[PDB]
């Protein structure tokens, strides 16, 4: 299981990059993507792969993967984007492997 | 025969006889069922422009296919060893394949806990396409190749391929193939499979460096790589990556040049300048899929090259410089060395003219390769309703099936003649002592190749 | 087919290609990352022949 | 358009089991594992496992690996995942997300997920 | 021969040679327990339609029955294009039946599970018709084909059929065919079935277009048609659908003319008209099955006979206009245009006479056509209780058996012998780009075919 930050500071117009590491086997033989939740409601896809965006994705939402940590990074904030975001990745067996709740705080 | 009694016997080995060479070897192959027995459509549109030069389009069959065609599936490192410094050229012959202890597997889910349960009737579909119909997909040096290691249970890959297209969207020249359409012989739990091809002559690999430098005719032909300095200060401070490239563009669609023409890596003593796209580059084992350090992975150098082969990051000559040249009358040039994790044939395209098929990354360019060997599970469909239903069956078992192969290729060498009275450079290993012997299983069980191997030790007079 | 897309659109290659030749935007940030070649970029990977 | 529904709510105390439902509506359903995804209250995402459509055989994880069973049916077109040992600590919002491809081999991510499921276990009456 | 043994290999092939063709294919089927085991007895009131026009009779039997009769199953529309551009007609020759690889399927039910499991000892009964003793459903264009594209797997028909009715009452002269006391084959899940065959010799296909006009002898017959258009703002705005309709009338049940002696579609160069019930409209594919609007389905026409056979929009002539003709002598006539979706052949009954038997629908109209073959799972009964009871045992396992099945025909064909100098119209894709590749599979997985093929292209001297 991935090991990420749990809680991540925000302000308006400013980018956010949001780390995401893990071991060889887990995450470097395996995309990670990154799901945007919201307490409530149903998570979303925001990034799959780790450079591509969604059609239903707007286009500041931006990905950053390298060997075992795999980052995130969102332009332009606001406090009606803050919300929970998880590190999903893929094993060899393919379960799916969910790093941490990293929720922001915009102010 | 029956179920009991064994379909075949595990060979691996190697003979040595004379100025020939017989290298069979035998591994284990779980073949699952790939998109749940459905030809289906592939292309990349992620953006109504998509990517300029990444665009593509083609489908993807459920059939996987053998990879052999890398060389460290046939030959222990030893035998390499034993290979590149005795002798100065060699080229396969014939090759022999059997394929043989299928064992099909049922996976049935109950009460939350999975068992898998041997099918004994369920049987395994293969053939060889040996009119070179299917797309030829083993020349592109893709990864699920046999094992190196005899003891992997290895997992077999997709087969599916490519046609042309114009954005993400194709046109009417391209054509679908069915790969159900072709015969193909199935087994049960008791059956093998085996044949056997000859290779089409091709000149000898030409193993060994010039000991005599050309200038001492002329150098053969070069297109400019740009150059890195593995060492980062020296490279510029910029993302030159990808505008840096040695690009070949074709339908408005650019390609890097990789590896592009035979050249010398560096110049004399500059070991740490590599071209940017001039090598093959392995990564060694558990290097991971992305943006892998710079340590993380092997870089092959053709040193051995450069007596006749101009460098790659150098310009040509001067008439102003010169970067790319042709073909004049009078080169001479040596091919790009082959490397133990290298692969060994690549098909050669069929056109109306060709110049030096010689494939760029090395081994024996042909015609007529060895066939690829397609395979799928025949598809046993669940319980369909007792109502008639115009529609095809949607549902089918989980199954999967494994079971043994042996492929044995005949190698003919041509031995060391020299008249040289000071001694040959030969590949050995260190005797410093060290954690854990180069090319053998560390103490997980992870057989991991520490360095390429190239072919040109032994010399000759130019 | 096309000579450029001669390619196995499901499978990765074994060759690696080198990838970025910086971090980031900044100062003395050469650095050197090297990928895999694979279907989801298919424009750099090692091909036999060439136009 | 693709789309995922878990049912309505259920309230059970510990000790009970209850299976969740979740109907794919606007696709193929047999060409799509279909992963459940878990939330308890401070906790990150959990993955219960995937069931394999067609297949009919699940791959659950080493948490869940006991407790946990999946069933499905085509005809009804719904997938079910049954916890039958209940507890204090099993209280979370259930999901049931599909693999979705992008239409492409390569690629495996989760595109849509049903609108929500909610287990409140409490011995409480 | 046994269990671990695979009984047959699956062939799936196009041989062209010379003047003659075989193409062979395969499919994989399951098949249910119909009907629970029973012969069961249907009227229109058990399926619940009062009128008398629908009213029928009949029984419908556990049996299963394999349908081949459509040209997609045997040629793949490469040949269907191959085989019509360079071809001035065809017919078939010898049909080869085979079928394979028997396995038997026993589900079962638990409390919330079902899990299946192999019952080797079980059984599978199939037999051919080769006297022709039973009743021939393949002559009424059902569903139910083996599958267009190979690697789908294709569900079997049930097997049922009408007799004679009064209302939904039988007569005296109704009888019924009980298969059981035809003899069949038991098959294992090591014995394999095959048999061959051999079409009585029919004339040719005639595929081409008269260049030449008739009239520059009489045209053949004609039976007039209410013409509908797929404008729809030109049609009466009335319910004419029904009531428009011509229709052939016996034993006082009005009976749709469907779609009757061949005649053109519509008068040269207007191309949105069509005879109400005069040509077939396949349905494209994704449609469903009731009160479709227009675009889902795919309209033949007939337009390559405007030549010879008259408008069937149209009066054949005056004499006060003549509404329907019969033969005259000395009349001429081309017969309906095989698709490639469309039947292959159908059985010309049994009478004391007949006229130019070759069906409406297209195809080889035979008096011995090809054999049905019908097959079933012999019920493995349930534990009977430990005390005799004179019934029928009630309670059966829950089966299912799947397989593979092949069949082989070859079809002959006439050459081109044409002196014309300019060229002529060929049937080819059309190379604009398309978000798909016509006739393959889409990124969802489902097989369509845009477009019906006609056989009539090359054109001959009249």
């Amino acid at each position: 299981v991935l090991t990420q930050p749990p809680s991540a500071s925000g302000t308006p117009g400013q980018t956010v990059t949001i780390s995401c590491s893990g071991s060889s086997s887990n995450v470097g033989s395996h995309s990670v993507n990154w799901y945007q939740h919201l307490p409530g409601t149903a998570p979303k896809l925001l990034i799959y792969s780790n450079h591509r965006r969604p059609s239903g994705v707007p286009d500041r939402f931006s990905g950053s993967k390298s060997d075992t940590s795999a980052s995130l990074a969102i332009s332009g904030i606001q406090s009606e984007d803050e919300a929970d975001y998880y590190c999903a990745t893929w094993d060899g067996r393919l379960n799916v492997l969910f790093g941490g709740g990293t929720k922001l705080t915009v102010l | 025969d029956g179920v009991g009694s064994s379909s075949g016997n595990w060979h691996c080995d190697s003979q040595w006889l004379g100025d020939r060479v017989i290298t069979t070897s035998t591994r284990t192959w779980a073949l699952p069922t790939y998109n749940n027995h459905l030809y289906k459509q592939i292309s990349n549109s992620t953006s109504g422009g998509s990517s300029n030069d990444n665009a593509y389009f083609g489908y993807s069959t459920p059939w996987g296919y053998f990879d052999f065609n890398r060389f460290h599936c046939h030959f222990s490192p030893r035998d390499w060893q034993r290979l590149i410094n005795n002798n100065w050229g060699f080229r396969p012959k014939r090759l022999n394949f059997k394929l043989f202890n299928i064992q099909v597997k049922e996976v049935t889910d109950n009460n939350g806990v999975k068992t898998i349960a041997n099918n004994l009737t369920s049987t395994v579909q293969v053939f060889t396409d040996s009119d070179y119909q299917l797309p030829y997909v083993l020349g592109s040096a893709h990864e699920g190749c046999l094992p190196p290691f005899p003891a992997d249970v290895f997992m077999i890959p997709q087969y599916g391929y490519l046609t042309l297209n114009d954005g993400s969207q194709a046109v009417g020249r391209s054509s679908f193939y069915c790969l159900e359409y072709f015969p193909s012989q199935m087994l049960r739990t008791g059956n093998n499979f085996q044949f056997s091809y000859e290779f089409e002559n091709v000149p000898f690999h030409s193993s060994y460096a010039h000991s005599q430098s050309l200038d001492r005719y002329i150098p053969g032909p070069s297109y400019r790589q740009q150059r890195v300095s593995t060492t980062v200060t020296q490279n510029n401070n910029s993302e030159f990556a990808w505008p840096g490239a040695s690009s070949w563009a074709l339908n408005g669609r650019n390609s890097l040049m990789n590896p592009g023409p035979a050249m010398a890596s560096h110049k004399e003593g500059e070991d740490r300048f590599f071209p940017l796209s001039g090598s093959l580059i392995f990564g060694k084992q558990g290097t991971g899929r992305d943006n892998v350090d710079a340590d993380k992975v092997m870089i092959t150098n053709e040193e051995e090259i450069k007596t006749t082969n101009p460098v790659a990051t150098e310009s040509y000559g001067q008439v102003g410089w010169v970067q790319n040249q042709g073909i004049l009358p009078g080169m001479v040039w040596q091919d790009r060395d082959v490397y133990l994790q290298g692969p060994i044939w690549a098909k050669i395209p069929h056109t109306d003219g060709n110049f030096h098929p010689s494939p760029l990354m090395g081994g024996f360019g042909m015609k007529h390769p060895p066939p690829q060997i397609l395979i799928k599970n025949t598809p046993v469909p669940a319980d369909p309703p007792t109502a008639f239903n115009k529609d095809k069956l949607n549902s089918f078992i989980t199954q999967y099936s494994t079971g043994q192969v042996s492929v044995e290729i005949e190698w003919e060498l041509q031995k060391e003649n020299s008249k040289r009275w000071n001694p040959e450079i030969q590949y050995t290993s260190n005797y410093y002592k060290s954690n854990n012997v180069e090319f053998a299983v560390n103490t997980e069980g992870v057989y991991s190749e520490p360095r390429p191997i190239g072919t040109r030790y032994l010399t000759r007079n130019l | 087919q096309s000579l450029d897309r001669l390619m196995n659109p499901l499978i990765d290659q074994y060759l690696y290609y080198l990838s970025k030749t910086i971090n980031g935007s900044g100062q003395n940030q050469q650095t050197l990352k090297f990928s895999v070649a694979g279907p989801s970029n298919m424009a750099v990977q090692g091909r036999n022949y060439i136009p | 358009q693709v789309q995922l529904v878990e049912s309505g709510a259920e309230v059970k105390q510990p000790g009970a089991s209850v299976k969740v439902s979740c109907k794919a509506s606007g696709y193929i359903f047999t060409s799509h594992n279909i992963h459940w995804v878990r939330k308890a209250p401070g906790q990150g995402l959990e993955w219960m496992g995937k069931i394999n459509p067609s297949g009919g055989d699940a791959n659950y994880a080493q948490k869940f690996q006991g407790r946990v069973v999946m069933t499905r049916d085509t005809s009804t077109n719904t997938v079910y995942v049954q916890l039958r040992s209940l507890r204090f600590e099993d209280t979370a919002v259930y999901y049931c997300a599909r693999v979705h491809d992008f239409w492409s081999g390569y690629h495996r991510a989760l595109d849509i997920w049903g609108q929500g499921t909610m287990v409140i276990v409490s011995s409480a009456s």
